[PDB]
């Protein structure tokens, strides 16, 4: 009923990082 | 069409683009001139022996707003190569971050960097919603700033907030400073770095700080070699534990706050009682500076010490948790849900920088 509300759930939904798409880290410390 | 994601700390400037697993640029949060005009994180490191390094970002919060201008234009364009008129940006910032901040990285975004939407998330929030949580304890801890941060399905506390003014710099420095008491020498700034370097490889978290130097006293079983970048070996030992322990014991570098174990105690004591059992059972770890071998455990068993017998105390600490904010970013920008929240360009021409309270809390 609140936008808010289903963000979280959309949060709490979204199988974390293993969903999101595999990138390399140009790393400087 | 697809988001930016900059996480701006202290130490660090973390960037890359939403739905990816980990930030493309991670890069020192420093803008260097002669002691060309300015030089810009990788590249001022890279001469830091002949620059004067400021760093515009202090304990968390945005403090030379010029060289943060500097920092975002090299994020956008040298790192990420992207023209930020494409693509949605979403900021973060230190909890507690004051309302004028707030208002001017609006102001810059929209009108120096002309982006057609953008988003101010706190820190430890994001890093909880990487955790897959909406509810829980953050503890974060990176190069300047260590908060505790109570969260309650996405929002933060503000009364409970604790915060701990000894970050990875000062470990960093107390590390050179007992080392040194050692006998070995670490005073140029490259050597510094070498400091920092055995202390993310080598240092860990004692679970008993007196036992772990009886130990280290009687026996040669803690030592670690370390090679120099020129071939030398030193052997690093109760140092080791010494370091990180600062952040339970304060006192090590002469501050009279609290440690870690008791901002988050007194953080959840500031809490409605009904909420406690579920802060007890969801304390994330995040930043650089929880990284440390042994945190988990060392933390779980001074907060059982603190709270009631029968509470059930969970730890969580990620393996990424060093990224724990973007990460968490990356994921909230992502989301369908979220494509309303952004504040867009058309929002913040009617209603002004101070857009920024009424759409990102
Ligand atoms: N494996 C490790 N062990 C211990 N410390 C580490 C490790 N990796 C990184 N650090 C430290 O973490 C710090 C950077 O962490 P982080 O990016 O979370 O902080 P920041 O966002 O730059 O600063 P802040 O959060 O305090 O504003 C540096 O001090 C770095 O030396
Ligand atoms: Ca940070
Ligand atoms: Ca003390």
């Amino acid at each position: 009923p609140s936008l808010h509300d289903a963000l979280m759930e959309a949060i709490r939904s979204s199988g974390g990082r293993e969903k999101l798409r595999k990138v390399t880290t140009n790393d400087r410390s | 069409t697809t988001a930016l994601v900059c996480d701006n700390g202290s130490g660090l400037v973390k960037a890359g683009f939403a739905g990816d697993d980990a930030p493309r640029a991670v890069f020192p949060s420093i803008v260097g001139r002669p002691r060309s005009d300015s030089y810009v994180g990788d590249e001022a490191q890279s001469k830091r022996g002949i620059l004067t390094l400021k760093y515009p970002i202090e304990h968390g919060i945005i403090t030379n707003w010029d060289d943060m201008e500097k920092i975002w234009h090299h994020t956008f364009y040298n790192e990420l190569r992207v023209a930020p008129e494409e693509h949605p940006t979403l900021l973060t910032e230190a909890p507690l971050n004051p309302k004028a901040n707030r208002e001017k990285m609006t102001q810059i975004m929209f009108e120096t960097f002309n982006v057609p939407a953008m988003y101010v998330a706190i820190q430890a929030v994001l890093s909880l919603y990487a955790s897959g949580r909406t509810t829980g304890i953050v503890l974060d801890s990176g190069d300047g700033v260590t908060h505790n941060v109570p969260i309650y399905e996405g929002y933060a506390l503000p009364h409970a907030i604790m915060r701990l003014d000894l970050a990875g710099r000062d470990l960093t420095d107390y590390l050179m400073k007992i080392l040194t008491e050692r006998g070995y020498s670490f005073v140029t700034t490259a050597e510094r770095e070498i400091v920092r370097d055995i202390k993310e490889k080598l240092c860990y978290v004692a679970l008993d700080f007196e036992n772990e130097m009886a130990t280290a006293a009687s026996s040669s079983s803690l030592e670690k070699s370390y090679e120099l970048p020129d071939g030398q070996v030193i052997t690093i030992g109760n140092e080791r534990f010494r370091c990180p322990e600062t952040l339970f014991q304060p006192s090590f570098i002469g501050m009279e706050s609290a440690g870690i174990h008791e901002t988050t105690y007194n953080s959840i004591m500031k809490c409605d009682i009904d909420i406690r059992k579920d802060l007890y059972a969801n304390n994330v770890m995040s930043g650089g500076t929880t990284m440390y071998p042994g945190i988990a455990d060392r933390m779980q068993k001074e907060i059982t010490a603190l709270a009631p017998s029968t509470m059930k105390i969970k730890i969580i600490a990620p393996p990424e948790r060093k990224y724990s904010v973007w990460i968490g970013g990356s994921i909230l920008a992502s989301l369908s849900t979220f494509q309303q929240m952004w504040i867009t360009k058309q929002e913040y021409d009617e209603a002004g920088p101070s857009i920024v309270h009424r759409k990102c809390f």
